[PDB]
């Protein structure tokens, strides 16, 4: 859904 | 008295050496046959549309333009420059003169003289042009954007406007890597079908027109394979690929590892060592490949000073042409002093790339990123030779911080990121542009609250006066003064808002509506806040119970709105009001  | 309008890039050498003439309806038009093709191009589209015909005959009462590169004999230009020259410029550079009724450009390349013309474009408004010297070139070679974002992709029409836009702004870089079109990463294997294929015709077409570097990226670490026949499949499929895409124009590709389980830094680092030599070298024209490995921040990269595994035989094997990128301290960060650049250029043995997590929005999706370049070392040139800013999943308001992004990556030492982002809202809002800061000024910051923090703090003038007032009110002092200035102020965000809201076009208020919406909201509840204050100073309980329920009413909409703004501001001064003192 995104990084990290 | 002509003066020189708002420039972006800022060019390098730029003095005024007359009082500015007014371009006549029809020009001389010199060296055109010669000159770079896009370059000229350019030009005519701009004259075509500020009604500026072109002599099919010299005549000497009409101003007279000379267009070339350096590498064209032509003596006409070289008599204009008056003892300038781009001869001596790095790549892209340029000079420009107008002087006495005569404009001249020349080009160090041809990349050069088109950038030389986006300069022409900026300097003329209503036919007036100023009298100036130029010399001008960039501090980092590579300059854009890499379409990376997790989300809904761009368009083809954003896509074409964006590619439009850098090269007004001297942006030579665009990579094509969006995360959510499964032929990029989720499907890679698979070729693009004929439709899709027309779309990119054109995407690659209009690239070259502005002379962009139109990057194709693939990201093949979901599932590739590496020994036996199927990495000998596998690796073909990455060939075949590309070459249906070399075969269409794209002379640059990137190879992605980013945010994969797979692990295996060797066997990334040969399939680009590969690739570089049966694909990039082998064909000659093809500028150098880009990557970026599964540890891409110095966080994942680097433990006491040391390389992780990873890292260290990622290093090693790549070949030292490859332009790897890095997004600096962390993923999403406050800052890339030059420090961090030196470590990791340090382990890599090669300048680096840098691929800048602002204003990507994909982590925290409620609000825009609206503010400038910030926390970027301005030395960072010495180890970083290729910067690409990850954009949002909102093309138009993206431009303002693109914009910032350009002056900031042509001319790094000069760079004030205030003036800047300043200059950007001036150029790209106009008759709204003084609205369009208010609201701006109160969505730069981004925090998820978590790992991902970047950006020039939320309105920071408006902040140390609510600060301030907290003191004066907990310190007893006088505060009647400061109580004024700040209705003053969030009247002026409504005002702001709503005139934007009125008379944005629908390009930009489509993108941002919402948050407006939001602002106006929390305006109306810091004004009751203050109210509340105000009460709570004259003792007066009904007039406080009633700013009371007000304020809670602003905040509870905004607290349930999808809408994210001014957090640690106009939200907060809501939250802090309803905390006694
Ligand atoms: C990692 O982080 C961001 C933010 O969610 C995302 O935009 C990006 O695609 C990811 N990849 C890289 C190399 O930063």
């Amino acid at each position: 859904a995104h990084c990290g | 008295q002509v003066l020189v309008p708002n420039l972006n890039p800022t060019p390098e050498n730029l003095e005024v050496v007359g009082d500015g003439f007014k371009i006549t309806s029809s020009i001389n038009l010199v060296g055109e046959e010669e000159a770079d093709e896009n370059a000229v191009n350019a030009l005519r589209e701009f004259l075509t549309a500020n009604n500026i015909e072109i002599n099919s005959e010299n005549d000497p009462n009409s101003t007279t333009l000379i267009i070339g590169e350096v590498d064209d004999d032509i003596p006409e230009l070289d008599e204009a420059l008056n003892g300038t020259t781009a001869e001596n410029l790095k790549e892209e550079g340029y000079a420009l003169v107008s002087n006495d009724g005569k404009i001249a450009i020349e080009g160090k390349d041809g990349d050069g003289t088109f950038y030389g013309v986006q300069t022409f474009k900026q300097l003329v408004k209503e036919s007036n042009i100023p009298e100036v010297n130029i010399t001008d070139y960039p501090t980092v070679s590579a300059r854009g954007i890499v379409e990376g974002f997790y989300g809904t992709p761009w368009t083809h029409q954003d896509r074409l406007d964006q590619i439009k836009f850098y090269g007004e702004n001297k942006l030579n870089t665009y990579i094509y890597a969006p995360k959510d079109d499964p032929y990029h990463r989720e499907k890679w294997r698979e070729p693009y079908p004929e439709s899709e294929m027309q779309r990119m015709q054109e995407l690659i077409n209009a690239s070259a027109e502005n002379k962009v570097d139109f990057v194709f990226g693939i990201s093949p670490g979901i599932d590739i394979r590496f020994d036996g026949d199927a990495g000998e499949e596998d690796f073909n499929h990455l060939i075949t690929k590309a070459e249906s895409l070399y075969d269409m124009g794209v002379r640059s590709f990137a190879i992605y590892w980013d945010n994969i389980q797979d692990k295996s830094a060797a066997k990334h680092a040969q399939v680009l060592n590969r690739f570089n030599e049966e694909f990039v070298k082998a064909k000659g024209d093809v500028k150098p490949l880009i990557t970026v490995p599964t540890e891409y921040d110095t966080g994942a990269m680097v433990s006491n000073g040391q390389p992780r595994a990873y890292t260290r035989i990622f290093a090693e094997t790549v070949d030292p042409s490859i332009e790897v990128m890095w997004t600096g301290p962390g993923v999403v960060t406050n800052e890339i002093p030059l420090s961090d650049a030196q470590l990791i250029s340090g382990i890599y043995d090669r300048n680096m790339a840098v691929w800048w997590n602002y204003p990507v929005t994909d982590y925290f999706k409620g609000k825009l990123a609206l503010g400038p370049m910030h926390g970027l070392d301005k030395g960072l040139n010495q180890y970083v030779d290729f910067f690409t800013v990850n954009p949002m999943e909102h093309a138009e308001l993206s431009k303002i911080s693109i914009h910032t992004a350009a002056d900031y990556s042509w001319n790094m030492d000069n760079y004030d990121y205030d003036k800047a982002w300043n200059r950007a809202i001036d150029m790209l809002y106009g008759d709204l542009a003084e609205d369009m800061k208010v609201f701006a000024n109160h969505s730069t910051r981004m925090d998820n609250k978590t790992w991902a923090k970047s950006g020039r703090e939320d309105a920071p003038e408006l902040r140390a006066k609510m600060d301030e007032l907290w003191n004066k009110l907990s310190s007893k002092e006088d505060a009647s003064a400061l109580i004024e200035e700040l209705y003053g102020e969030f009247a002026r965000m409504e005002e702001a808002c709503n005139n934007l809201k009125a008379n944005l076009p629908e390009v930009a208020l489509e993108e941002c509506s919402r948050q407006l919406d939001e602002l106006i909201t929390l305006a109306q509840g810091d004004k009751a806040s203050l109210d509340m204050i105000v009460a709570q100073l004259n003792e007066d309980t009904e007039a406080y119970e009633s700013a009371k329920e007000i304020a809670q009413n602003k905040l509870n909409t905004a607290l349930s709105s999808f809408a994210v703004i001014s957090e640690k501001v106009a939200q907060s001064f809501i939250q802090e009001a309803l905390s006694f003192a």
